[PDB]
RNA sequence: GUGCUUCCUUCAGUACCUUAUGAGAAAUCAAAGUCUUUGGGUUCU
RNA sequence: UUCAAAGAAUCAUUCUUUUUAAAAUCCGGAUUUGUUACUUUGAGUA
């Protein structure tokens, strides 16, 4: 059945209904206060707004992300 | 029932071989940590049981061949042809034997119940030239030419293969009249299985 | 690919809604602010965007505004008189030829060189059939160099 | 490159009934196609389908009766009077008794009969058996 | 006083009701919102009963600019409202017009594709749900020379009381507007 | 006026010399689980054997009627 | 498993194997297939 | 880039009627709206 299909989101990006495989992160640093948002597969490096650090290291797909740090996904 | 899968996980028709065959894909549950495949069990058993029904549609019994090429299948395949009624061929099959006439040992049925298509394939191909539809004990691996149903097993592990053959004979036994249900069936699995 | 004989198909594919996700705080007019400022930079229409999407949340400013980017550079007056990948290319062909005015026995570049030439060609000659380029414009490869400022 | 979807389309579907399929994924639609396809059904050949709407060019897919010997475009979308439709007819389909040759006429696609009744011949996409 | 300026029609049974409505919640504040009639109005109604054991739903046709602006901003707050005061389900819409491609208009010249037929059924589509938002549009072409657009739409509605309910309103609604069958639907 | 067999998965119709396609039998139950009198059948053209999407094809049928429920 | 490594899926290369109610005059060919069920486009011979 | 919808006849199909927007025109009713290809009717041909 071509067109009420399950579990393959492992297809291509071009699916039934093509989505994209990147999406938006809700993020903090261990101790700057606050939502800073971001793009995985994010190309040039985001700085944070207080200290200017490298909050996510730039790489050929899905960047990196430094230190330990954590990452809601933004949803909807 | 669960007793039958109970009976089928001692033995091991639970672990297909190596290699998937994408047709295959469906009944195997996931591969393992291993390298191997496991089946998923319930498709075997209702797919065994479906075998059964088919076979038991067959008006008069004898007209249903069986076949292993296999040495520790044929004993098997000898006793079920024993217990329902059925041929067994067991060992070398005669590639004239389903369409060559004048051959002696001719004997043309209404179904074909093959162990394993990869190593008794000439049998299978055979079936193509007398439509027979040809049922399948096959493995993980295995090719599905020709064969109409195909019940996932293993076939390298004689004693899970003998087990299944055991699991067909009673699934028939219990369609037609002999055995009643509830009543668990007297024969034994070793009975069926190799020396 | 339309010169090697390449045939990947990576590529951005938006997502299926096009109304801006609820997430999104930022109005437009603030948006529109940051993109001039952006163009004033030095950042170049593809550069911006992406820029939009990174250091700042959001994913595509057709979303948050009703327009395309570079169609509000437009309206801002900071639009380039020669088109991104136009320039991109001709910028690019400045590059192999000083190389090869340098070298002159590189016949690979040279090659390469001509197909930039010919791709300058077709993308100038579309711009043409619009109004972007003017019709008095035919690329040269005395003046090329001048041009890309 | 694509140049007539319509043409991909119809192949696209031959081959799927050919290989014995059921379901089949047509990837540009286009309302050339869709009419192509709603034609076929009202005579029998196709089942249901359901025209995907990306935000794009669409998907459809198609339900398939296994009804289909063939169908094809004929491109080069001949204009054909209604006088010369019936050697066209003759030279591509099986049977007078069966299969339609499709033809975009100034009102709507419809296939040589229609047309007939009509009066309109048209430019002629394509037909099946 | 004021009431009748709320919608911009010759009152008639349900306009005129649903207007006293919203000058009423206007007055009151109801939930959390405040003042929000004050920039509200409304160019006509019309109520639509469904194939049902009861019920009737009411579509709010409301000039396009005042949508764009405001309604689209509250819309969820203001349905619920409506809602809870008259128990007949209301959608808002925006009257949007439809022009025919071939035809000059003294405005424009080439109608802009806002105002085309497809497209403003899209947008109507989009408004009339509102508390959530389309997943994927998908038209099944049935055998039988019909078609049934098959919308379904996110998660979020999933919390309430009304859910079939609301589908079928919906689906009447759009029936109404544009004499097309659909079907509305939601994800496990 | 012989009107030929169509195989009952793909619809193709198959000719007197096919052979290699096939008419299965299946054969029902009553309450017990014991053998009912009466048989559900299903052709099978040679295109599908050959394939070996046949065996996908009858687990369908069989979804279709009652007679095994997975479908794949 | 010990940032790399493997395994899964997937892209773009790129070969090979079996298989063709596919093709072919055959040799063979996943393209040489979807071709008297002949028309996707196009250049050359 | 206006998709469609509904009613009557016939042996699931065929042929017919009606309306679903916007602008100009006519005494709430009634009636015009790109060019060419293509096609249909003609006209005119010893
Ligand atoms: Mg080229
Ligand atoms: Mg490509
Ligand atoms: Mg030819």
């Amino acid at each position: 059945n071509p067109d009420p299909v399950e579990e393959s989101k492992k297809h291509k990006l071009k699916r039934l209904i093509p989505t994209p495989n990147s999406y938006f992160m809700d993020v903090k640093c261990p101790g700057c206060l606050q939502i800073t948002t971001l793009f995985s597969h994010a190309q040039n490096v985001v700085l944070c707004g207080s200290c200017n650090i490298m909050l996510c290291q730039p790489t050929g797909g899905k960047c990196k992300l430094t230190e330990g740090c954590s990452f809601r996904k933004k949803i909807e | 029932k669960e007793e039958s899968i109970a009976k089928m996980l001692i033995c091991k028709v639970h672990i297909g071989t190596k290699n998937l065959e994408n047709k295959m894909k469906r009944y195997v549950y996931t591969r393992a940590k291993d390298g191997v495949h496991i089946i998923n069990l319930a498709k075997t058993y209702e797919k065994l049981q479906l075998a059964a029904r088919i076979i038991v549609a067959i008006s008069n019994p004898a007209d249903v061949v069986v076949v292993s090429a296999r040495p520790f299948g044929s004993r098997a395949v000898l006793k079920f042809a024993q217990y329902t009624g059925a041929q067994a061929i067991a060992g070398r099959w005669t590639p004239g034997m389903l369409t060559n006439q004048i051959i002696q040992k001719f004997t043309e049925p209404r179904l074909l119940i093959v162990t394993d298509p990869r190593t008794d394939a000439q049998s299978v191909k055979e079936s193509a030239y007398a439509n027979i539809p040809v049922i399948a004990l096959c493995d993980s691996d295995s090719p599905l030419e020709h064969v109409d149903i195909a019940i996932p097993c293993n076939n390298k592990g004689k004693e899970s293969i003998a087990l299944m053959y055991w699991l067909l004979a009673q699934e028939v036994l219990y369609l037609k009249g002999v055995i009643p249900r509830s009543e668990p069936w007297n024969v034994m699995v070793d009975m069926f299985l190799w020396r | 690919r339309m010169y090697g004989k390449g045939k990947g198909i990576s590529s951005s594919t938006l997502p299926y809604k096009r109304k801006q996700p609820s997430w999104l705080k930022q109005k437009p007019s603030e948006i529109e602010d940051a993109i001039i400022k952006l163009a004033k930079k030095g950042q170049t229409p593809s550069q911006i965007g992406a820029t939009l999407r990174d250091n700042y949340g959001i994913p595509q400013v057709k979303s948050v505004t009703g327009n395309k980017i570079l169609r509000i550079l437009r309206a801002q007056g900071i639009a380039t008189t020669i088109p991104e990948d136009l320039y991109f290319l001709i910028k690019k062909a400045v590059s192999m030829r000083k190389h090869l005015e340098k070298n002159k026995k590189d016949k690979d570049c040279k090659f390469r060189l001509i197909l930039t030439e010919s791709k300058i060609h077709r993308i100038s000659r579309y711009y043409k059939r619009k109004k972007l380029l003017p019709s008095n414009w035919k690329y040269q490869s005395s003046t090329a160099s001048a041009l890309i400022a | 490159v694509r140049m007539s979807v319509l043409a991909d389309c119809l192949k696209t579907i031959n081959n799927a009934e050919k290989r014995g399929r059921r379901q089949v994924l047509i990837r540009p639609s286009s309302k050339v196609v869709i009419k192509f396809l709603q034609y076929m059904q009202k005579k029998g050949y196709i089942g249901s389908f359901e025209i995907v709407d990306d935000h794009r060019s669409g998907k459809i897919v198609v339900n398939l009766l296994g009804r289909i010997n063939k169908c094809a475009v004929i491109s080069p979308r001949y204009d054909v009077k209604l006088d010369e439709i019936e050697k066209i007819i003759t030279s591509i389909l099986p049977s007078r008794l069966f299969g339609h040759l499709i033809l975009t006429t100034p009102y709507g696609i419809m296939d040589h009969e229609e047309a007939r009744r009509k009066h309109t011949g048209g430019k002629v996409l394509g037909f099946f058996f | 006083a004021v009431q009748k300026r709320v919608l911009k029609s010759n009152p008639s049974d349900l306009e005129k009701e649903i207007a006293q409505c919203l000058l009423d919640i206007e007055l009151s504040s109801s939930s959390d919102i405040k003042t929000d009639a004050k920039e509200i109005k409304l160019l006509s109604c019309d109520l639509i009963e469904v194939e049902k054991l009861k019920k009737k739903t009411i579509l709010i046709y409301i000039p396009y600019k005042i949508y764009t602006t405001y309604v689209r901003k509250i819309q969820r707050k203001l349905i619920n409202e409506l809602e809870k005061k008259t128990k007949k389900y209301v959608v808002l819409v925006a009257k949007r017009t439809i022009l025919k491609g071939k035809q000059k208009n003294k405005s424009f010249k080439i109608i802009p594709r806002s105002r085309t037929l497809t497209s403003v059924y899209d947008s109507i589509l989009e408004d009339i749900v509102s508390p959530s938002e389309i997943i994927g549009k998908r038209i099944s072409m049935k055998a039988d020379g019909k078609r049934v657009f098959k919308i379904m739409l996110d998660s979020k509605e999933r919390q309430r009381d009304n859910i079939e309910e609301k589908l079928i309103s919906f689906a009447a609604v759009y029936k109404k507007i544009t004499r097309r069958d659909a079907v509305f639907s939601l994800p496990p | 006026i012989y009107i030929p067999r169509k195989c009952s998965a793909t619809s193709r119709l198959i000719p007197a010399k096919e052979h290699g396609a096939v008419q299965i039998n299946v054969g029902m139950v009553d309450a017990n689980g014991v053998y009912n009198g009466k048989t559900e059948t299903f052709a099978i053209s040679g295109h599908v054997r050959q394939n070996g999407e046949s065996d996908a094809c009858l687990n369908r049928l069989m979804y279709e009627k009652k007679l095994l429920s997975f479908q794949n």
